[PDB]
């Protein structure tokens, strides 16, 4: 596992993926993404298994989207969200395990607010402020917990953010060459190139 | 836990224990072992509780359903040989030891069921973890008929050999005496030992003796006019 | 390492007012086969001490000579206690304990369960346990082997608590014996009929009756069990 | 692991006169990492409340079960389900997998609305009907709430005598736990108003 | 094969107060599910108002009362009669302990006793070695049944002055001699009924300046 | 469970927690995870309580056995690699052991080891040992500065330690703090870590997360 | 468990005891393992108690319908069914049967199934598992052609020497006597033959 | 159950619609003869008829 | 391997089957069982062949040193010889030894002597795997101080249904005679004890 | 980590060390020795199983430095590679194994060459041009034997080993956090503190 991590914005989501991709004991590429826009206001990212990851993310973009051009409106996130808690939810249950760890932020633009949600995999929902999962989260959690207030502007957001990814490349035993960082907002689902 | 099945002479009594463990820890001081088949064909059950119960309900639905399509009264064999066929399909993945006893038409009878699928008859049997203490105070007291009030004597004094020796085995003592054409009584808390005492003080607390963080009202009932 | 090869079941045993009785089943069993018939068990130490010994017949046979030798080291020197207050069941106890405590650090224990029983020259009985877990505690009636959950019960109906032996008789107390053993016959599969009655009496010393069987037999409604159907 | 020991949950209840009690704490961890300190684990289901406990996704997958059901009764027999109802219609559900078993353990919590009653029930993992009409508990610190509670239960309790010792109670508990506390919730059920308070008590 | 722990069950607790120590457990031991003897003290005096009491597998806790009471001769005679402390009698029992750590023992040990001021005082050891002072501690196999009941009445763990909501914190009241008689035998009736490893009788052991003194309360037979 | 320590100007702030668990169950909320190795130097317990709490009592007592003999005090570095040798010993006669030896004398200056189960020994500026150890470095290197002044560092041995104490598992219980002066430690007792939650929430604007 | 069956010359006289333990511990000491899955066609059961019971209800089921369609199936006609139920359900079915019965023309005849499933027809066999102590006695003492008479005598002894050795043998003997004539249980307690 | 949140009028009204499409579509099966009414709230379009 | 012996009225007389297996081949089907430790006490062995040979040596060591210091040692005494040395290689070693003598006092006496190590005397001892076939048989049929080729021909017909049953034993059925007049060879072919 | 390198050019070895330790869940310390001297021209740069290195290595420095002392005579760093390869190949017979992989670096004084001796856990010395340990060692071979030539001074040997270090940050999946360059010159041992 390797970065992923969240912090909600005032009326923002931030969310981070790693570049480093390793497969086997080499580096193999390291420019790779690790999400995949669900709908033009959810994006969601991902980490967990080899090549369940790649296989089932492409699975949750068809099924959302399927389902946004039958009614011609986009799903909340918080529905969204329980469409990927059901399927896991069933994966865990059923003969072969998938094993995908997701965050899912959304801007809602009908409750006009932010949305972040951590769906492990077992496949269990919580709404939260900050999040993670793996390796990274043990570090981050309660460096995040410091530092934060209830309302932060979009550009206080990113430079929290890039405190923890500062943080990490330290402690972490691994190597990942720094985030792709993307903002997911009201005024739509952008990337920001600076590291 | 001892459940003891004993016939005699006009009938078939029943006795359990009312103490229900799970692990070290007991979980209940109440609840009941003994379930219904049928109105007048009693069975306790023993092992994992889960697995009595459901597999008591399950048959139990089935025998009442035949018991109509007959018209008639039920008969032990009825209930005995559906029990032996469904716990043999999961090979004994289910655990169950009950004694089935009841009385009909055609006379008293008392079976034991073990849980793969084995099955066997005597005129005393018992099953459980408290069950070899029960068998000892059985096999020397018993003979060959017995009136009823000995018979519920007998089948008391086993509970409690039980109770007194087998720490999983305790509370009240219920019975249900069985007795061919006349209707089914049950005795529950016919004699009731392992009485708790009184507490040495009370502990109730006054108000605001813990603190509270925030108020709200969570309201249950139905959307109205507003 | 220490597997039993060869097992012994029952003794039991219980409080009176003038002393203890002690009694074990014979049989000398190979699991399923019975292969030795007429096994001695209730190992005389003193006189005033029987214990009991059973599980593997192997670990018994060389613990009773460490029994014997413990007898021949007291009566060394010493004309007033040589043979006069030499011994107490309570001496011979510690000492089988310990020895069993130390085996079980090697991890070869010597696989057995032990009752001594007997009566001081306080005139207070004594019956205390000792077995290859090692614990160690007093009991006013005990069981050990298979009739450590069978015949323990039957005896509970005599012995109810603490008060109850200066009530209980030597005539009350052969009954309840015979009683357990025609039940211990019926529901194990290791046991037999050939057992041996010990009474240790402080009055009347080491009373041996020897080769008992059971008695009054039921076996009339076994004629009347039918089918399953 | 052990699938309960995951994230924790307790669920304590007792029985008062005219009243019943709940109560639960919020935490919901994975393994060592506290996760939320936030985290509903009781849900009310009409005029009946359902304590879910075990395994971290198996409350939810388990409790949006019952929604669909629930759903299936009011919609058919044209009322709101009765205690006694859910308590059975809980062990039903819990059995229908018994291979590859769920690993929760509910309490039913109510009061009857056709005769005025008390009704409080209990389970575990496989299930089966678990009776009293003194107190059940579930989670695991349940060892630690069976004694708790018993020392300070008293037959027949008051009101907000009651919520005295149910919040003394899992307090108590929950700080001599690990994978349970972080915050409490309360509910006292009486047959007109429930009321919602969290309860201030140990973070850490 | 042979693998040489079990357990016997009981439950210990032990309470340190003003100028008393009180150290209880019940004289309940098992085997599994069969009652191997209702009467068997395991709470032993051993010299100097110590007591001792290790509970748990019951050979094991027979072990280390029988080199505790042997310490407590050589100490007396090569140092001509000298009374051993509870600080000097808990580092003794700590090397027993640890010395077999790859034949352990696998019992939970606790004394109790007075100190020096005039107060009780009560150390508790884990298993392996190491050990810390306590004020309330349990142990046994209804240790988690005896413990949150007894800081909530001794310390008063999350309590609070009433009708203040949280603002005042609650005064930790004085301990009588006769006030720790009553939570023993309160928690020991909770202990009965929940948990089917302690039963038949209870003995507290009240440790004061004044002597030893046993007390025997009947539990339920089963 | 965490032991953390950072050296500062004025010597070393050591400070520990005080829930010591076993099983799911937790035993004690009152252990103290200090070690008075003698007066000049304080022996952190982590890792196994049993283990880690005895050998540093007999390197006390090897300690006043080098200070008498040498008619000098026992160097930080002499201390450490005695302790070292001998768990290298039982590396693999299957036990634990992380402690941090933090003293500070007059001719070495403050220095902290690391010595481990396995023998190896590594020197440092901070260490962090524990099942709360990646929630406690972080919040400890965002606030550290070299220089810094005595009553700031105080509050820094706190800070981290709640932070551990909020998330982990087995974190809590009380916390101690000790300041390692050249002239010996000075024990500055006891707080809760729960009635020190509300102070700082309040003081900081921090846990904006716990509902309240 | 020890299970035999002897043929004599007008007909066949099938022999099994009644203790049946389950461990250490015996569960019924009055036990019944000789069993009518027809009416002239009686089997004694021993192995796994689960898995005779089961077999034996499966066989009374094919044979009673055999009756009712066919007429009356041969000793040789029900041994078959025993086996092909063995033989097919032989990696999980621990049974050994003994099915001896009294066809009209031929009298008595034994056929014994082994745990692996096949027809053996035989003049007496043994099996259980205290019936591996008595294959000697059994064997040197038996006089092929026997009466009534001598064969409850020969049995009764035979059983006795199987119940000495073998502490999951022991209780009263039951005896089924299949005959032309009917069928007659005989039933010996343990004083009547441990003095002999 | 699945998406946690009040079903639209119009998904629900097309759902039954296709169940009567199917029988007319095959199987040699006659249609159900009822013709529906659907009062509903939804969030997009308020009240739907 | 089916060794046994037998008392009577002048002495014992000792016998065995010679058949010797490693696995499914015979090694050796001529392999003697019957070893003299002592002149006057004799042995049996079985169990791994390895293993009492060995056992065998040593007994022969502490007999031979026990009769030039102390006279010829009882046949109490070699079985204790034997005993305590199966007590220290019980779980290291295994062995079965039926320990068999002529004594000039009490005439002869058999002690068996398992694995483990424990004694019993017993007027007559079977052991090997050829002994839980013949058990029934033995007991039956026995009757102390019996005349001496009444001997004969018991652990014949004996050694016949071990022979017959167990496939382990076989060869030449050999006996050793320990008597007053010495130690006399008996050898009984296959073609004589299949008759007889 | 795993990474000790050497390049012997033709007056000088270089061997390098990783500065992280890790250990646990973390990067312990990501500046730290990783290597002793023995010898005044004999270095030894270690890596492997934890906590047999720290052991081994003040070990050996005893011991060379008792004879050197002794006799009054530096070792030759043929000597030297001997004395630690007779160690580690006793290790294996024994009790207590020692996994640990040694490069010893020296310049020999007696012949005025540089020497540099590669000793793999087992016990077997070779001496070599260059030599690597670990799974990380094997990536560096492949740039050594292109870009090597034994005409080499001080500053070619050096602008080798830089694309060695830069290689292991791309293509390495683990941190290792920069090394230390020490140099076994003809004037001592030197440290030097290019990166």
């Amino acid at each position: 596992m390797d970065i992923i991590l969240g912090i909600r914005v005032q009326d923002s989501v931030i969310l981070a993926s790693s570049k480093a991709v390793t497969r086997g004991i080499s580096v193999l590429k390291d420019s790779d993404d690790k999400t995949r826009q669900l709908s033009p206001h959810t994006l969601m990212s991902f980490a967990g298994e080899a090549g369940d990851t790649v296989q089932f993310a492409e699975y949750i973009q068809a099924n959302i989207q399927l389902y946004s051009i039958r009614e011609d409106y986009e799903l909340s996130p918080q529905a969204v969200s329980s469409f990927v808690r059901q399927e896991l939810a069933k994966s865990i249950r059923s003969r072969r395990p998938y094993q995908v760890n997701v965050l899912i932020g959304g801007y809602d633009k009908k409750k006009n607010k932010p949305e972040l949600y951590q769906i492990d995999y077992l496949g269990t929902k919580v709404e939260l402020p900050y999040g993670a999962h793996g390796y990274s989260g043990f570090y981050t959690f309660s460096l995040l917990d410091h530092h934060y207030r209830p309302d932060m502007t979009t550009e206080e957001g990113l430079d929290l953010l890039k405190l923890c990814v500062q943080e990490l490349e330290k402690r972490m035993p691994m190597d990942f060459k720094g985030v792709i960082v993307k903002i997911v907002d009201k005024d739509g689902i952008r990337q920001v190139d600076d590291f | 836990t001892t459940i003891v099945g004993v016939k005699f002479n006009n009938g078939v009594v029943i006795a359990a224990d009312t103490r229900s463990t799970q692990g070290p820890i007991v979980a209940d001081k109440n609840c009941a072992k003994l379930h219904r088949i049928s109105p007048k064909i009693w069975c306790a059950g023993a092992g994992t509780a889960a697995d009595t119960e459901a597999v008591t309900q399950l048959i139990g639905s089935n025998i009442e359903l035949h018991s109509l399509y007959t018209s008639r009264e039920p008969r032990v064999v009825s209930a005995l040989q559906m029990l032996k066929q469904h716990l043999f399909k999961y090979q004994g993945h289910i655990g169950a030891y009950l004694i089935v006893a009841g009385v009909d038409p055609t006379g008293s009878h008392l079976f034991s069921i073990h849980a793969h699928g084995s099955t066997d008859v005597g005129y005393y049997l018992s099953l459980g973890s408290g069950s070899l203490a029960a068998m000892a105070v059985l096999e020397s007291h018993w003979k060959q008929d017995l009136t009823k009030e000995e018979a519920i004597k007998l089948a008391s004094d086993a509970i409690q050999a039980g109770i007194w020796n087998d720490l999983g085995s305790g509370s009240n003592v219920d019975v249900c005496v069985m007795e061919i054409g006349k209707d089914a009584e049950y005795l529950r808390n016919y004699l009731t030992p392992n009485v708790r005492e009184e507490k040495q003080k009370s502990y109730k607390f006054p108000r605001g003796t813990t603190a509270v963080l925030k108020e709200s009202i969570v309201n249950i009932c139905d959307i109205q006019e507003e | 390492t220490q597997q039993p090869i060869v097992t012994g079941t029952s003794v039991i045993s219980m409080k009176y007012d003038n002393g203890v009785i002690i009694a074990a089943d014979n049989l000398g069993s190979y699991g399923s086969l019975l292969r030795f018939n007429g096994v001695e068990r209730l190992i005389p130490v003193g006189d005033n001490t029987v214990v009991g010994i059973s599980g593997d017949i192997s670990d018994m046979q060389h613990i009773e000579r460490l029994l014997k030798d413990l007898v021949t080291e007291n009566a060394y020197d010493n004309p007033l206690a040589d043979a006069e207050e030499a011994l107490e069941p309570s001496y011979i106890f510690e000492y089988l304990a310990t020895v069993m405590y130390q085996r079980r650090s090697k991890m070869n224990p010597l696989w057995n369960a032990i009752i001594v029983a007997g009566v001081q020259s306080n005139g207070d009985q004594f019956l205390r346990y000792v077995n290859l877990l090692g614990v160690t505690y007093s009991s006013p009636t005990l069981a050990t082997g298979f009739g450590a959950h069978m015949a323990n019960p039957l005896l509970r109906k005599v012995v109810d608590r603490e008060s109850d032996i200066p009530k209980t008789t030597v005539q009350v107390a052969e009954e309840a014996i015979v009683n357990a053993m025609r039940v211990l016959y019926y529901r194990d599969a290791r046991s037999s009929r050939n057992f041996s009655l010990a009474i240790i009496d402080k009055n009347t010393g080491l009373t041996f009756k020897k080769n008992l069987q059971v008695e009054n037999m039921k076996w009339d409604f076994a004629k009347d069990i039918k089918g399953y159907g | 692991s052990d699938p309960s020991s995951i994230n924790g949950g307790i669920v304590v209840a007792m029985t008062g006169k005219d009243c019943v009690a709940i109560a639960c704490d919020l935490r919901l961890g994975s393994q060592s990492l506290g996760v939320s300190n936030k985290f509903e684990k009781i849900f009310h289901y009409g005029h009946v409340f359902l304590g879910i406990t075990g395994l971290a996704t198996d409350v939810t997958t388990l409790n949006e079960m019952f929604r669909y059901k629930t759903n299936l009764y009011k919609l058919k027999e044209e009322r709101a389900i009765e205690p006694e109802t859910f308590t059975q219609l809980v062990s039903s559900s819990l059995y229908e997998r018994r291979f590859g078993p769920y690993f929760v353990g509910p309490v039913v919590a109510g009061i009857n609305s056709k005769s005025g009653k008390p009704f409080i029930a209990g389970f575990d993992l496989i299930g089966c009907i678990d009776e009293a009409k003194d107190f059940i508990v579930s989670g695991t610190a349940s060892d630690q709430l069976f004694g708790m509670c018993e020392s300070l239960y008293e037959p027949n309790l008051e009101p907000e005598d009651l919520f005295e010792t149910i919040s003394q109670a899992l307090l108590n508990a929950a700080d001599r736990d690990a994978l349970s506390g972080w915050g409490a919730v309360v509910y006292i059920i009486k047959k007109d108003e429930v009321v919602k308070r969290y309860l201030k008590m140990r973070q850490d | 094969q042979f693998n040489p722990y079990g357990d016997n069950g009981g439950t210990i607790l032990g309470i340190a107060g003003e100028d008393f120590a009180v150290l209880a457990g019940d004289t309940r031991n098992i085997t599994d599910y069969s009652i191997n003897s209702r009467y068997e003290p395991k709470v032993f005096d051993c010299g100097d108002n110590i007591v001792m009491s290790a509970n748990g597998f019951a050979a094991d806790g027979d072990a280390l009362v029988k080199r505790f009471k042997n310490s407590v001769k050589w100490y007396h005679f090569d140092h001509n009669d000298k009374k051993l402390s509870i600080n000097s009698a808990a580092r003794n029992i700590q090397h027993l302990l640890y010395g077999k750590r790859f034949f352990p023992y696998y019992v939970h040990t606790i004394i109790a006793g007075l100190d020096e001021d005039g107060k009780g005082a009560v150390y508790s050891f884990d298993p392996v070695g190491s050990y810390e002072r306590e004020q309330c501690r349990a142990g046994g196999a209804a240790a988690s049944l005896i413990m949150p009941f007894l800081d909530n009445q001794v310390n008063f763990k999350n309590q609070y002055e009433p009708g203040t909501n949280g603002k005042v914190k609650k005064p930790l009241k004085y301990l009588s001699v006769e006030e720790v008689i009553k939570l023993v035998r309160d928690s020991f009736t909770s202990a009965t009924e929940r948990h089917i490893q302690v039963g038949d009788g209870l003995e507290i052991l009240i440790v004061t300046k004044d002597g030893v003194r046993k007390e025997f309360y009947e539990l339920k037979r089963d | 469970t965490t032991t953390l320590a950072f050296r500062f100007q004025g010597g070393i702030i050591v400070a520990v927690d005080s829930r010591a668990t076993a099983g799911n169950w937790v035993a004690s909320q009152t252990v103290k995870k200090v070690i008075e190795i003698n007066p000049f130097l304080l022996g952190t317990m982590a890792g196994g309580a049993a283990d880690c709490q005895f050998w540093e009592t007999w390197l006390g007592s090897q300690c006043r056995l080098h200070e008498l003999r040498e008619k000098e005090r026992i160097s930080v570095a002499a201390a450490s690699k005695i302790l070292s040798n001998l768990v290298y010993q039982y590396k693999g006669a299957g036990l634990s052991m992380g402690t941090m030896i933090c003293g500070y004398t007059r001719k070495e200056g403050p220095t902290i080891y690391y010595v481990d189960s396995d023998g190896t020994r590594l020197k440092g500026d901070i260490f962090c040992v524990g099942s709360g150890q990646t929630f406690a470095y972080g919040v400890l290197d965002s606030n550290y500065k070299w220089d810094l002044s005595v009553e700031d560092a105080l509050y820094l041995g706190k800070r981290s330690i709640l932070a551990a104490a909020h998330r982990d598992a087995y974190s809590g219980g009380s916390v101690n703090l000790y300041h390692v002066t050249e002239d010996g430690w000075i024990y500055h007792g006891n707080h809760d870590v729960g009635e020190l939650f509300w102070k700082v929430k309040e003081e900081e604007g921090s846990f904006n997360n716990v509902i309240g | 468990t020890s299970i035999m069956a002897v043929t004599f010359k007008d007909g066949v006289i099938l022999g099994a005891d009644s203790r049946t333990t389950t461990g250490a511990y015996i569960a019924n000491r009055v036990t019944d393992k000789l069993t009518r899955v027809h009416d002239k066609i009686w089997c004694c059961r021993s192995g796994s108690a689960a898995d005779t019971q089961a077999i034996a209800d499966i066989v009374q089921y094919h044979l009673e319908l055999y009756t009712s369609q066919y007429g009356t199936p041969s000793t040789e006609t029900a041994a078959s069914v025993f086996k092909e139920l063995c033989y097919e359900n032989k990696d999980n079915l621990t049974a050994g049967i003994i099915v001896a019965g009294y066809d009209d023309k031929n009298k008595g005849e034994v056929y014994t199934i082994p745990l692996g499933g096949s027809v053996h027809k035989l003049p007496y066999a043994i099996a259980g598992s205290g019936s591996t102590f008595i294959y000697g006695y059994c064997d040197k003492n038996f006089r092929e052609n026997m009466s009534k008479e001598e064969t409850v005598d020969f049995i009764k002894h035979s059983l006795s020497q199987a119940i000495k050795w073998d502490g999951s043998s022991g209780g009263v003997i039951r005896m089924v006597v299949l005959t032309a004539a009917g069928v007659e249980r005989l039933i010996f307690y343990p004083d009547e033959y441990e003095q002999l | 159950k699945t998406y946690n949140e009040d079903i639209p009028v119009e998904i629900l009204v097309r759902r039954l619609s296709d169940i009567k499409q199917g029988y007319t579509q095959h199987g040699g099966l006659r249609p159900f003869g009822v013709s529906f009414i659907y009062a509903g709230y939804d969030d997009r379009y308020g009240y739907q008829l």
